[PDB]
């Protein structure tokens, strides 16, 4: 399961929300975002509209230059809408493939944003690990009933070791199949800062086999890829979801579908995009564009703002996002470096931010692992200015490289 | 074996008839619609044509800058033909579909623009249902995970409708089919429209456009409104003039009353200016954002500073495109 | 100094300092900017906060030097696209700020500005 | 299932890796490579990335004028990644084939860059595929099945599970990447998102150029989504001594003995036109000298061969000047 | 003349000039 492409969202791992006060205004820097005040407030307004179900078949358009934070804003909206609301980024140019028709590409992108929080009543191994003696593997679990010695498969033992489980942790394993997950510790060894009904859980009431509602989140594309192991599978998944909804054990949550470079979509695809968003349940469709008036692809003559036909752009309200100032650029670079684990000096931040305002911000963000490797080779722990200027001299950005090639 | 059974967005819920009345004499206040007196009068003349039966082989075209309520005029004419007159309001760009070819899309629109009354003795309850609904019955993520209505279902349904018409308990009502941005249709679809209009049970055709002399899509000839000549001399053309300040104020008041919003008078003036040089529908969009903003600060009324905040948050079309365009020129 | 060459750089600098609300930045930023190209540079980027910022930045520091530059900046602003929009979002209370900027021009005709064109300009500004 | 270009023609057999070493410090002589220290250092940084595992999702691009050694850098990084790493060297025009559609051609190129080691024999995955597919001219006689590849992938998974095979991520080089259209770029973007994915090097000699298949111009004719995930390495044109050394090592490779004045006139000829034209002239000069019963190639043989075979600029200009009438 | 200089033609007359003074 979990077919979340951790390369298009891994570049934004510091975002944990929008960073909004109770009044609705935006703090200077909170929960990952450090700039874009009015854009953040507009995204908060959009979130409020979504929560109140006033999204009457409307969509959002983020118009801003590259290296500004459109994808970051979409990720912030997705994180703010819920704990695990699905988020599927997508570039328009990717709809052009031959081995799958555009219908299939838009299909898969749409099913990647509509999530399902499945609450399954299971007997589990959620409890405190008193003793662990692989003889194998018998484990003592202490719950309300008492200490029970339970057998674990060697694969389950490997999962337990990978989860870093020690003696005195209320951890959750699966009893039907077997999967170790780190939930917390036990209140039998709780300190002052470790309270109850929190990261420390008291003596599990009932037994180790607590037949309880376990919350586990899937996406429609996850069941499509977990059942192929055509429209036959689509219908099978639809009927399974219908059955689950009819029981009332699962909740169908709408997510966010990000579409970067919207001018690369044909009007032929825009009609599908409009039709799909009219449905009662449908992900919020956020376009992103860095282009003004341009020709709608597929018409060859008709020009339009942002290459969106006026039938869909009608239901679109636009948020404008802009360049960062060098201070916020330094803050972004510092946050990214801290998230990725690179120590770096302040003068290196200054030069990297200067490069960022020179060309783009994502270019300067991508020159972090290269500089870190260069500094590691030289035998230093933290990056200094010389490493940064050397790695800027070695690797180029597209604009300057094209300028050099055209220059001769 | 055959069973039976625009407003969802609610952008025209205030529209209840054309409002002219008085034997084809436009009323300034009337019922919902405001202003555009010449357009109302022409719409009423076309309404008389549809009523008597002198519109067959002809259609209506409305030309005007966007934001002048031509769709509102179409909705009003649809209402004034009767409380159960079907009204479809498709766009020209909506016929290019991944699953349905132009044939299927236009046929679906035309059949969705034809209504039938179902009298049902229990009292003969009258239920008005469009043909396309009956077709889709004979076939909860269905909107996501084909839609091609098969031909045999269509012929069966047509034969059934003929039988029920001869039997004397169902009656066919021609509705109104509206095509916004008709310049985006191509010659192969204009031919289909020309051929489909030559039928006895043919809905009234309304086409709306906001662009002048344009190349016919599919050809290389310049024609007015991007419509071939073979259909252009069978058209009744009405033009809607741009609104003025008082009319926009009135429409804004009506829409705010419709959407449960309480706005101060100077806020109404500022929103009228908004709808004055950007677009009226942009202001219509802004009213709901202003209402959502006002509740954040625990207010009951919407003040002018709420409008000034919402206007900075969300951008209209012209500003948003000019921003990126001049960025690209500076790039 | 940050000399603006495009309307894009101008929009970026003016609006991004609007949340700062900083005065002397605009003070020694619009002086180097040619007044004649003020409309084309400005285009339709006018928002309430930035418009008020230009008002209370022009009123405070630019009056120290010859107020002729103030006159060209204020007159050529009248050709901005969204201005009849603009002279209603400003609250009635702080229109008196524009009036206090104006009495620095109408009351004292020092060397260059005359009364009649200033009166016509005020008629253009609706106040 | 049964088991067991650039090397066959040559022109890159002398390059046994980048040869920078000394903890990422380019060596002037090194292992065959001559000059171009900056591009070699950037390439070495790329190797460091690949070895550490920080290249997943990214790709390398090499710009510069033709005849500067982009294929040389690609072959050097291929050699530096290991002794038997696969290296495919396709062009942008070889995905337009009568038999194979762009999908099949690009898939074949990708599977020609995922090697498997068996205990030591290293074979390309696509070579394994072609072995498991049914006359001394069969190259005359594509579309190598659709299910056989799935069967081979499953068998490779088994061979990884029980320990009889090892997976080696190779290098895939695409010369003149502006030839590909927006259709194939989407396939490249989608294919890079796999655990068993080869390092992808593209090369280009063009600046702002319209993306093929669309109407918008982009740098190097690459869509922005891919262009923002590229490590661009620029190669500067050679100078006299570098090309002289290149010609010397090439001649030593193809068993040609030449005098010094012939060497410098050949170097000047290559400086004016290309390294490849000067390299082409060497074999013709050697064959001309053999006819005249001469062991050492003189400079008058260079004269004769330069008069016999024409370079591209002269050949095009002569007949452009022809069409004046 | 354009770029027509080779070894034989240049010697007969006695862009492609400096390159021609090496043969
Ligand atoms: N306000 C912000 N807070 C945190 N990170 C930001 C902000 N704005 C931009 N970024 C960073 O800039 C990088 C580029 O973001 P993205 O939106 O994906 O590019 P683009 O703006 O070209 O679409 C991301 O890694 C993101 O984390
Ligand atoms: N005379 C009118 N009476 C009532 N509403 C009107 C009138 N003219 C315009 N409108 C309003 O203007 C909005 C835009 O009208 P519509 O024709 O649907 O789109 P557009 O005019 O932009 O093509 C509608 O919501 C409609 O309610
Ligand atoms: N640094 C170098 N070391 C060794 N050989 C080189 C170097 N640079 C260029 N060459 C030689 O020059 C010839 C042509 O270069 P090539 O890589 O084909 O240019 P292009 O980048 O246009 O493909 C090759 O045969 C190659 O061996």
């Amino acid at each position: 399961k979990s077919t979340t492409k951790t390369q298009r969202i891994a570049s934004h791992s510091h975002v944990k929300g929008l960073g909004l006060d109770e009044s609705g205004l935006a703090k200077q820097a909170a929960s990952g975002l450090v700039g874009q005040e009015n854009a953040r407030e507009a995204c908060g307004v959009i979130v409020e509209l979504i929560k109140s179900k006033k999204m009457a078949g409307r969509a959002v358009l983020l118009a801003g230059p590259p290296g500004t934070g459109k994808t970051a804003l979409a990720l912030a909206i997705a994180q703010e809408l819920g704990s695990k609301v699905p988020f599927c980024p997508m570039v328009g140019s990717e709809v052009y493939s031959t081995e799958i028709k555009k219908t299939e590409v838009l299909m898969e992108n749409f099913r990647r944003a509509i999530g399902l929080r499945i609450k399954e009543t299971k007997e589990v191994y959620e409890g405190e690990v008193t003793e662990l003696t692989p003889c194998h593997v018998i484990i003592g679990l202490k719950t309300a009933k008492g200490t029970k010695q339970l057998k674990l498969d060697p694969s389950i033992f490997e999962s337990l070791q990978k989860e870093r489980v020690e003696a005195g942790d209320v951890i959750y394993i699966e009893a039907n199949s077997g999967a170790v997950k780190r939930q917390g510790r036990c209140d039998t060894y709780a300190t002052e800062f470790d309270l109850e009904a929190e990261e420390y859980v008291p003596l599990p009431k009932g037994d180790v086999h607590k037949k309880k509602e376990i919350i586990q989140d899937v996406t429609l594309h996850d069941l499509d890829v977990a059942n192929a192991r055509t429209d036959k599978l689509r219908g099978e998944i639809n009927k399974v979801v219908n059955k689950y909804i009819d029981q009332g054990i699962a909740e169908l949550v709408p997510g966010v579908l990000f579409v970067d470079e919207v001018h690369m979509l044909d009007i032929e695809c825009f009609t599908y995009l409009h039709r799909a968003l009219e449905s009662s349940i449908a992900p919020i469709v956020i376009f992103a564009s860095n282009r003004g008036n341009c020709v709608i692809r597929g018409t060859e003559d008709i020009t339009s703002p942002h290459g969106i036909p006026l039938d869909l752009l009608d239901r679109v309200m636009i948020i404008r996002t802009m360049l960062y100032t060098p201070q916020e650029m330094k803050q972004i670079i510092k946050i990214r470096a801290q998230t990725e684990g690179i120590n770096i000096s302040e003068e290196a931040l200054n030069h990297l931010g200067e490069i960022g305002t020179k060309t783009t911000l994502r270019y300067s963000v991508q020159l972090l692992t290269p500089a870190n490797l260069l500094a590691k080779i030289n035998g230093k722990d933290s990056i200094e200015k010389e490493h940064v200027e050397e790695i800027s001299e070695l690797f180029y950005d597209a604009k300057s490289s094209a300028k050099i090639l055209a220059d001769q | 074996k055959v069973p039976e059974i625009i407003e969802r967005i609610g952008a025209h819920s205030h529209i209840r008839g054309l409002g002219l009345d008085d034997a084809l004499e436009p009323r300034q206040a009337s019922q919902g619609m405001v202003g555009q007196l010449a357009a109302r009068r022409a719409a009423g003349v076309v309404l008389e044509m549809i009523r008597e039966g002198k519109i067959a082989g002809r259609a209506v075209l409305i030309a005007g800058q966007p934001g002048t309520g031509k769709t509102a005029i179409a909705m009003g004419m649809a209402q004034a033909l009767g409380p159960d007159t079907p009204f479809t309001a498709i766009a020209g760009s909506e016929i290019f579909s991944l699953e349905m070819s132009k044939t299927e899309a236009l046929t679906q629109a035309f059949r969705r623009s034809i209504g039938v009354r179902i009298k049902e003795e229990t009292k003969e309850v009258v239920h008005t249902v469009s043909l396309h609904e009956i077709d889709v019955i004979n076939s909860f993520l269905a909107l996501f995970s084909t839609g091609e209505i098969k031909s045999e279902v269509r012929e069966q349904i047509n034969a059934k409708v003929a039988e029920w018409r001869e039997e004397g308990k169902a009656e066919i009502i021609p509705g109104v089919l509206f095509i916004d941005e008709v310049h985006m249709l191509d010659i192969e679809s204009f031919s289909f429209l020309n051929r489909a209009l030559e039928s006895d049970m043919a809905p009234v055709l309304i086409m709306a456009t906001n662009r002048g002399i344009t190349r016919i899509r599919g050809t290389s000839y310049q024609s007015p409104h991007g419509i071939p000549i073979d259909l252009l001399d069978r058209l009744l053309i009405v033009s809607t003039t741009p609104y003025s300040e008082k009319d926009t104020k009135q429409i804004l008041r009506i829409r705010c009353e419709e959407e449960d919003v309480e706005m101060s008078e100077d806020a109404y003036t500022v929103l009228t200016r908004i709808g004055l040089e950007t677009s009226l529908r942009y202001a219509i969009q802004l009213i709901t954002a202003a209402s959502l903003v006002c509740r954040k600060r625990k207010g009951t009324e919407v003040q002018v500073d709420d409008i000034k905040r919402v206007y900075s948050l969300f951008l209209d079309e012209s500003r948003s495109t000019q921003y990126m365009k001049e960025y690209q020129d500076a790039f | 100094i940050a000399k603006p060459n495009n309307a894009y750089e101008f929009g970026q600098i003016i609006n991004a300092l609007s949340t700062r609300k900083d005065k002397e930045a605009c003070a020694h930023l619009l002086a180097i900017t040619a007044p004649k190209d003020l409309p084309m540079f400005l285009s339709n980027k006018l928002e309430g906060d930035t418009f008020l910022l230009l008002i209370q930045s022009l009123k405070n520091n630019l009056i120290e030097k010859d107020p002729s530059l103030v006159y060209q900046h204020l007159l050529y602003l009248s050709k901005a696209e969204r201005f009849k929009m603009m002279l209603t979002l400003i609250s009635k209370g702080q229109k008196e700020l524009i009036e206090q900027l104006f009495e620095d021009l109408s009351d004292t005709p020092n060397n260059h500005f005359t009364l009649e064109d200033i009166q016509a300009l005020k008629r253009q500004y609706e106040l």
